[PDB]
DNA sequence: TGCGAAATTCCATGACA
DNA sequence: ATTGTCATGGAATTTCGCA
DNA sequence: TGCGAAATTCCATGACA
DNA sequence: ATTGTCATGGAATTTCGCA
């Protein structure tokens, strides 16, 4: 078989709802299955029309062979599949109730969804100004199974922002504080 | 009087040569040469005279000479003639040069993607959604190319734009010109906060940006074609035209700025697939090989009448906006420092310190 | 199919070679060449394949072939793109050319004095006493140059100032570019009452006025230069510009346009005296031989990829005030006449007749 | 002796008052000496600061070395000696009460009187504009004594108007009713 | 029939919206 | 049915002054 | 080891306000 | 303290297919 490849498989998933920060409510996450790379990209609602205005961004950019996602409505609409279709781009779908991706990527999205908890505390309506240092933070990350980050793996080079403090990602005893006050 | 007595009476005197006889007539010393009878003023009278004749029309060597030799000869009088055009301050700051300057730089390639960006601004352009202009961002190592429509060439809707983009890399340096959102104090701020090294071109000099102007052909070039027979709706075009350009090849180089940049085409039409067996470290190993060797064109023959500064040398500036009826010309200065064989430093007229491309430069002539 | 299907079971076909194997996978015809494995498509599916190929960005020759030698193999590809380029109005109307014009034309000097005028308008300047613009008249033997201030750059203003002059002599010809104070048919009615023929440059091409518009540079030099330091009252100067600029030798005639024009200098400085001891009958035979014996330049040598334009041949006519991302080159024309190999007739877009430089015309490219 | 030349003397004279054409009253008349080329300047009043601005005109495109006239109060101003001093310009009066110029140049004015008064019947208000065809018809008047007309003396060449049909120059005796009858 | 310096000619450069 | 031009100042070449 | 044709490379041209 | 660039299509040169 074929080694896997940038652009081979694009996992794409909703968090949220979040904290209105400047009026976006959710985040949509895009991680390339081979390289770990992730895009977020905010959006008000999880809708066909928010996910296909800012996959549009990113397949402005690189279109991938699959897009991998569970059955959400977003995802499963004919409007989603009629954009898909135009562009070439098959879809695939994890079993309902049954989330499946990689290792890799489970990972990845874990990772996300720790970050963005521990930088919401303390400021958690400003979350969007925020967006571009994650992603950063996210793909110059030292992978523990390949050698390398995935800025690495998709560039070839190594990065001008490289994060050598490895942040501890588990909440402090006082942010577990404030963040157990509000909700 | 006193050099001119000592001619008439038979001495030979230094610059007057003995051949012809020189003689009094009317009151004032003349000779007879082959052009015919010229008057030879005294010293002290020749910086009017030829003063007087370049005034008329503010002439050079020749032109000037051509109306004082009609009634006059002197020894060397091209020399006193060009004393004055050097003097003339008028002439310096309103003449063209005759001097082409010298031949271009081809800097290198950046080594890697993400070194330096090249960084500038189209418009206006017809209303498309309330838009009217394009930030484009050109990476200069692969020549991949962000597009990004604004309202105005902002310093705040440049930074919008660089958030989003810096999103997936942040540059060493970022290249722009001297516009209004390049250079403000806010920009440089951003720029600061994130390790960014801010590089200026050279004022009036868009060649210095030669990159991503190179850049913003394509883009309006496409865009042109693409709306061809169809209002100028080019809002919903820049993401296809963005994708279309960094997925075009470049016959010189073989390789579109999408390879250059992650070395495997992505899912577009006609993707190249010769490294379908090979594993993503044995295509990252060839992608390092292929930036390495790409063509790099060398400096062109000068022409046959070029000029290159030279520390302590007397040069003028162009005038930027010049008026109606204004010189076009700035008064002299001095080359405090060559940077490069293009690039200099100035001790401008104002007083300060002022780097320039020589293009914008003329020798100040006469010395 | 049919091609194809012969070429599986082993016969030849001429364009595909016979030493390498093809072969038949995933329904598909496929080939085993150096670069790799490429598909043959059948000959009913190559224009579509070409036109997505070079649909992408709207590529030339070598680009798009590199999209679809990515994929696709056949007998020679590059005749089947440069088809299609060549059909593709979009880019015949888009792009520019890479061809230069063909050498400059140096006309013959008019013979005489008032043989030929030519006229041009300076502006708009700075108000000075109510004007805005000046008439220059140059004429084409001498270089005698007549300034006329107006307020306007109107067929009015011209008839006005050409009356003041036609009192000293009324030449054969005025040749003038196409502006609207020259083509109007008041100025061919006035032109025709007097025996004036009127000759008319090619559109957007001054070039071809390029006698008058050297002596505006001249003009605006001087006016530039007595202008220094002051506020820019140029009303007053015209007369002192105009005598000055008569009067001024050019350096490879070695004569003044007042000379060439007089054959004597007036009472102005540095006046000439050679012909002091002559007649004036000596001196009119002496200037007619002045006159015929001036230096007259010669076509440079054409650059190493110049065209010229032949009967029959398509071409395409510049767009005079193109707006924003809009093509720059019209739709294809033919050139009927050639009136001189820089000069052609063609019959244009819209169907009419039209006379044209080929600094504005470009050879459509691929034929 | 030197031969006689172009610009070597000017002479001048006032014509007028004539009938107002366009707010102008007088002719100022300047003939070349040597070539018998004349220029017509029509002038509001018999002025200094008329005669400057019409020489103004002539001085833009060649100056004389002398000007020769009558003692005519706009000659003899201080003004107007300091203006031809300034240019160079020797100015040269004849005795008051008798004129003298040339044989050519009193020829010439003489031209230019019964010219004038030929096409002034008729359309007497209409002279501003006949003054340019009056100019070349005088220019390119072939002389008696000299074998050339002014324009080639001046030029060394032929005119493009040359005016061989030679108009009579005498009042035909219905212009001298017309011409009687006003004034 | 030859030298050093001055005078002349050559001509690339740039600007006429 | 129309078409480049020419002032400018260093450099290249020719002429001049003297022997 | 050499031919005719195709494929590739060369590179002057022009436009990015 | 900074620096031209590169798509384009005829032409020039090299390679290919065959012998
Ligand atoms: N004048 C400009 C300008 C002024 C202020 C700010 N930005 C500017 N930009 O971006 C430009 O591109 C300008 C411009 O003239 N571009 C045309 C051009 C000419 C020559 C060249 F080699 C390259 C090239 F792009
Ligand atoms: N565009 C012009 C124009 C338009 C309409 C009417 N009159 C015009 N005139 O008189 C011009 O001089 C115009 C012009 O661009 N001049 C600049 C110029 C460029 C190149 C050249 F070889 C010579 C040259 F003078
Ligand atoms: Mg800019
Ligand atoms: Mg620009
Ligand atoms: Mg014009
Ligand atoms: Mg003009
Ligand atoms: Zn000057
Ligand atoms: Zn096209």
């Amino acid at each position: 078989d074929r080694p896997q490849k940038p652009f081979d498989k694009f996992f794409i998933d909703y968090i949220g709802p979040l904290p209105p920060s400047q009026g976006y409510l959710y985040v949509l996450v895009v991680v390339d299955g081979m390289t770990g790379f992730t895009w977020l990209y905010p959006t008000k609602a999880p809708s066909t029309s928010a996910t296909v205005k800012s996959l549009n961004v990113l397949t402005s950019i690189a279109i991938p062979k699959v897009i991998h996602s569970d059955q959400g409505a977003a995802f499963t609409s004919s409007t989603f599949a009629e954009w898909a279709k135009e562009r070439g781009i098959h879809l695939e779908f994890s079993t309902p109730y049954h989330p499946q991706s990689s290792g890799k990527v489970e990972r990845k999205n874990s990772d996300i969804k720790r970050l963005l908890t521990k930088l919401l505390v303390g400021r958690p309506t400003k979350w969007y100004d925020l967006l571009p240092v994650v992603q950063l933070a996210l793909n110059n990350t030292y992978s523990p199974v390949l050698k390398y980050t995935p800025h690495q793996l998709l560039f070839g080079i190594d990065s001008n922002t490289p994060f050598a403090n490895q942040d501890t990602l588990d909440l402090t005893r006082e942010e577990e504080l404030s963040l157990l006050q509000e909700i | 009087d006193a050099e001119l007595d000592q001619l008439l009476q038979g001495h030979y005197i230094k610059g007057y040569p003995k051949q012809y006889t020189y003689f009094l007539e009317d009151g004032k010393v003349k000779v007879s040469r082959p052009e015919g009878v010229k008057i030879i003023p005294p010293q002290s009278d020749r910086q009017k005279i030829v003063l007087q004749a370049h005034n008329l029309a503010h002439t050079g060597r020749e032109a000037t000479l051509l109306k004082i030799a009609n009634l006059y000869w002197w020894p060397n009088m091209r020399k006193d003639v060009v004393k004055q055009l050097g003097r003339c301050q008028q002439c310096l700051i309103t003449n063209a040069s005759n001097k082409a300057s010298g031949p271009i730089l081809r800097p290198d390639r950046p080594q890697k993607p993400f070194d330096k960006f090249f960084i500038d601004y189209i418009g206006p352009l017809p209303p498309s959604q309330g838009y009217l202009y394009v930030l484009v961002v050109v990476d200069g190592m692969t020549g991949f190319t962000w597009l990004y429509p604004t309202k105005a060439p902002s310093t705040s809707a440049t930074v919008k734009s660089l958030n989003v983009l810096t999103s997936i890399a942040i540059p060493k340096v970022i290249h722009s010109d001297q516009g209004a959102a390049f250079t403000s104090s806010t920009f440089a701020e951003w720029a600061k906060e994130r390790g960014i090294h801010l590089e200026f071109s050279t004022p009036y000099h868009p060649q210095s940006s030669g990159k991503v102007e190179r850049k913003n052909s394509d883009i309006k070039r496409l865009l042109t074609k693409l709306l061809v027979g169809r209002p100028t709706k080019w809002y919903d075009l820049l993401p296809v035209v963005q994708l279309a350009l960094n997925n075009t090849y470049s016959p010189v180089l073989k390789y579109t700025p999408h390879q250059l940049l992650f070395g495997i085409d992505s899912n577009t039409p006609f993707a190249n697939q010769d490294t379908l067996d090979l594993t993503r470290e044995e295509e990252l190993s060839l992608l390092q090989e292929i930036r390495t060797s790409l063509y790099h064109p060398s400096t062109p023959p000068a022409s046959s009448r070029s000029w290159s500064p030279v520390v302590g040398q007397l040069v003028q500036e162009r005038v930027a906006r010049p008026a109606s009826l204004r010189p076009r010309w700035h008064k002299p200065s001095t080359v405090l420092k060559v940077l490069n064989p293009r690039t200099v430093v100035i001790l401008d007229h104002l007083g300060n310190n002022r780097t320039v491309s020589i293009d914008n430069l003329k020798p100040t002539s006469h010395q």
